[PDB]
């Protein structure tokens, strides 16, 4: 009240979605039709599938509300495809400007981050008992990092997969490390 | 340049909440946490009445362009509306979960823009006081908003370097100024056009932004203004002078043809957190805090 | 742009039979069974005003040119003009008491045009109680809709029987006629007559349950007697659906037709006119009136008192809020760089 000059007021990140509530077989990824109907499913249907919501696991996640099924694609892994060497330097930079470092590859040739190219898939938590885990698949030449389901994720159930450090992860099964 | 001290508006019990000028460029009214929102007026200091009747204390109240209708930002966290004309307990407006630090109006006069330090920008109806729409503005709390010439935009200032011009009608993020540094926005505002942005960063640097370009082309040096919101004003009464408040016991006017020290008014006994310009002539409203009390009419 | 989902509704008042948005879009009266004077606000969502006015339901309804003008129609042939300040009565006199449509001139609201149910549209002063009568060729019809273009040029009278008679506001100059067969086994009836905002091509409601979009320069063209072919023929394709009201958007762009059967509404457009959405919405409901906002993709559908709008094609995503994300559709490789490692001023108050 304009006198008590307060502390807690920068936060270092740079999407802003913490409000006030921050409210969190017919499908192809679950039939035996081909690669390509999947991945075509996949990128019209992860869009309306989940969405992403303030995470009490850690900061932003993924939280559905739907029914998602065993094995069925959930969510996929895009953004910025750099080079392995483009890696460490991303990795200094974002240690110099505080931004999350987030890159899951697919092979030991190129690496995919998820800083300034990315998507929802950047918020997925770690659960050491998760509810996913993800596949190589290949599309028209194109390799893509897919997260495959495991069972029955129920409507408010947010996605965690297996990574390959201490996690929020609240399992039992943890292993703390991660490299 | 020649602004000389006519009058004293004392009567004041606490800090003083806010200087603002009426609509009518007459009435230079003033209130206060000690739920006594005092009517003075703009040439002598004449005393007209005083609003009470709340229950906490009084953090904002603005002018509706009737120069009569009073909204207060009242720390009960109400929205209770009042009058220069009458005084009446006209609505008692709870909701919010924090203090309702400021308030403003678009130039339409008839929404209620209720930026709190609950996070959430809600609007607010004048006629019955209904709870419009609530803006998911930041992780910050707000301690100023601001409508465009019309009422079309909503400005913020946060407090991790966020100035989100956000849509009124549909109500949507359109642009977010943006800045590798996070300073704890104090006190935004649009230009008269509608289409400049002074962003009050605490850095002891005011910095004019377009709204269009969208870079930065002027600033200020010399000037105390680091911790508290300090507000900032635009002056083309007399030549193109910035009325602020200060830190060090002065009255912070200076000219964006300048940009230095060319200017400087005081007499003050604590930090003046509130300033206001007069329209049409050279009236200048300085008042400070708790150590001070006192409305000092500056003119030219 | 195209309103797609359910956006809920404003049923504050029951009753309601008319609706129309004044000369911005922004303002909106409905008539009711008793037929009040009900004023809204709509980016609060709100009501403005009401004020009672009779017990009948009044039909028809017009703003004014500068919208603080208005004027009503009850069953008991009470046509006034009215105001939005006090609303007060002004003329009332007899006419058949069904009565469809009373019109402003759009460029005087002096000349009025009232076109009762099965008699000649009759023009209006509003200075006076002085009546003019459009001439009817058939006289065995008495079902000639007529209405003034956007302008205020010419009266484009059409009968029952698909035979188009263009009259000119003052002096009821022929510079037009023609009749439409399509799939031709004989004429049908016409439905209504429809105008944009922007320009001049309109189209025709006819009862084969096919509208087809026209313009009047071509028909100015062709004067009087040319055949004038439809620039548009919309219609439904796997059912009948027949029609109860069509409308354009607000400059004529796209064109939203409202069914009379099943309260699921279908969209097209102008120039390329697809079937660009169905908007479904119960089954057990009977759409009856249909209104659209010029700025806004407003759905105002009074169906028996629920008045429900779908106001949507607004879809939030990033580099609005965080501008440094670059969504990316794909995958994106690729490497930025090739080698990866003044005191002008300015006007603020520029108005
Ligand atoms: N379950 C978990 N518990 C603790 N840290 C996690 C985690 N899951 C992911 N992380 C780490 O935390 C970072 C997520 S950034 C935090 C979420 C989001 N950026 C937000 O706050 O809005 C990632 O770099 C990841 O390495
Ligand atoms: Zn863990």
């Amino acid at each position: 009240a304009r006198a008590e000059v307060h502390l807690r007021k920068s936060a270092f990140d740079m999407f802003n979605f913490l409000a006030s509530k921050h409210r969190q077989a017919r499908r192809a990824t679950s039939m035996d039709l081909p690669m390509p109907m999947r991945f075509r499913h996949l990128k019209k249907t992860s869009k309306e599938a989940v969405g992403v919501y303030r995470s009490p696991i850690h900061g932003r996640g993924l939280f559905c509300k739907r029914n998602i099924d065993a094995g069925e694609m959930v969510i996929e892994y895009a953004g910025n495809v750099i080079r392995s060497i483009q890696t460490d330097k991303r990795e200094k930079y974002y240690d110099s400007k505080g931004i999350g470092c987030y890159m899951f590859r697919i092979d030991d040739s190129e690496v995919v981050d998820a800083t300034m190219h990315g998507n929802a898939a950047r918020f997925i938590n770690h659960s050491c008992e998760p509810n996913c885990y993800s596949r190589v698949i290949n599309i028209d030449g194109q390799k893509h990092i897919v997260i495959f389901a495991m069972r029955k994720i129920y409507r408010g159930e947010e996605l965690t997969y297996d990574y390959k450090l201490p996690c929020n992860c609240g399992a039992k099964k943890c292993r703390k490390f991660l490299n | 340049p020649n602004y000389a001290l006519k009058f004293t508006l004392a009567g004041h019990t606490k800090a003083v909440s806010s200087v603002k000028f009426s609509p009518n460029g007459e009435w230079l009214a003033s209130s206060s946490a000690d739920k006594l929102i005092k009517i003075w007026g703009a040439y002598d200091g004449k005393f007209e009445k005083t609003i009470s009747g709340h229950k906490l204390g009084i953090s904002d109240v603005a002018w509706s362009s009737d120069s009569n209708l009073l909204v207060s930002a009242s720390d009960d966290k109400t929205l209770k509306i009042w009058d220069v004309s009458s005084g009446k307990c006209l609505k008692t407006l709870k909701g919010h979960s924090n203090y309702v630090f400021c308030c403003n109006f678009n130039p339409q006069s008839n929404l209620i823009v209720s930026g709190s330090f609950d996070e959430s920008v809600r609007i607010w109806d004048v006629k019955t006081g209904k709870c419009l729409k609530t803006l998911p503005a930041h992780s910050d709390p707000v301690s100023a908003v601001h409508f465009n010439r019309d009422g079309s935009l909503i400005v913020s200032s946060s407090y991790d370097g966020l100035c989100r011009i956000w849509d009124t009608a549909s109500g949507q993020c359109l642009k977010t100024l943006i800045d590798d540094d996070n300073p704890p926005v104090s006190f935004v505002k649009f230009s008269p056009n509608g289409k400049y942005i002074l962003a009050a960063t605490l850095d002891n640097t005011l910095k004019l932004w377009d709204y269009s370009k969208g870079k930065c082309l002027k600033t200020y040096t010399g000037h105390k203004n680091e911790k508290y919101c300090i507000f900032a004003n635009f002056s083309v009464t007399g030549g193109k002078w910035i009325v602020s408040g200060s830190e060090d016991n002065l009255v912070y006017i200076w000219n964006l043809q300048t940009k230095e020290i060319v200017q400087k008014l005081q007499g003050h006994t604590d930090v003046v957190i509130s300033t206001a310009c007069h329209p049409t002539e050279n009236i200048i409203a300085s008042a400070a805090l708790e150590n001070d009390k006192t409305i000092k009419l500056w003119k030219s | 742009n195209y309103p797609e989902e359910a956006d809920g509704t404003l049923d504050c008042i029951s009753m309601a039979l008319t609706c129309t948005f004044n000369r911005w879009g922004t303002l909106l009266a409905v008539g009711c069974n008793d037929g009040r004077i009900v004023i809204w606000d709509f980016l609060t969502r709100g009501i403005a005003k009401i004020i009672s006015a009779h017990i009948h339901p009044v039909c028809s309804l017009c703003w004014s040119r500068d919208g603080h003008k208005l004027v009503s129609a009850s069953t008991d042939n009470i046509v006034s003009q009215w105001d939005v300040l006090s609303g007060d009565c002004d003329q009332r006199f007899r006419f058949p008491s069904p009565i469809l449509k009373v019109q402003y001139h759009p460029r005087d609201q002096n000349k009025v045009l009232v076109c009762p149910m099965k008699s000649a549209p009759v023009m209006l002063t509003l200075s006076d109680s002085k009546h003019v009568v459009l001439p009817v060729d058939d006289d065995s019809d008495l079902n000639v809709v007529a209405s003034f273009d956007r302008r205020g040029e010419y009266i484009y009278t059409g009968n029952a029987k698909g035979k188009i008679l263009v009259l000119k506001t003052d002096s009821q100059d022929l510079v037009a006629s023609f009749r439409v067969t399509t799939g031709t086994s004989n004429t049908t009836a016409i439905k209504s007559i429809e105008f944009a905002r922007k320009g001049s091509c309109f189209l025709i409601n006819t009862a084969d349950r096919i509208i087809r979009v026209y313009d009047g320069r071509e028909i100015l063209t062709c004067g009087r007697d040319g055949e004038p072919e439809p620039m548009q023929k919309l219609q439904d394709l796997v059912n009948r659906t027949p029609w109860k009201k069509c409308c354009f958007s607000g400059d004529g762009e796209y064109i939203v037709a409202g069914s009379a059967r099943q309260h699921a509404l279908y969209i097209w457009e102008k120039s390329i006119g697809n079937l660009v959405k169905i908007l479904h919405g119960t089954r057990g409901e009977l759409l009856l009136d249909v209104a659209w906002h010029p700025v806004r993709p407003i759905i105002a559908s009074i169906s028996s008192g629920v008045v429900s709008i779908w106001a949507q094609n607004q879809v939030e995503n990033w580099s609005a809020f965080a501008p440094d994300f670059k969504e990316l559709d794909e995958n994106v490789e690729y490497e930025e760089r090739e080698s990866e490692f003044e005191d002008e001023e300015v006007d603020v108050t520029s108005v």
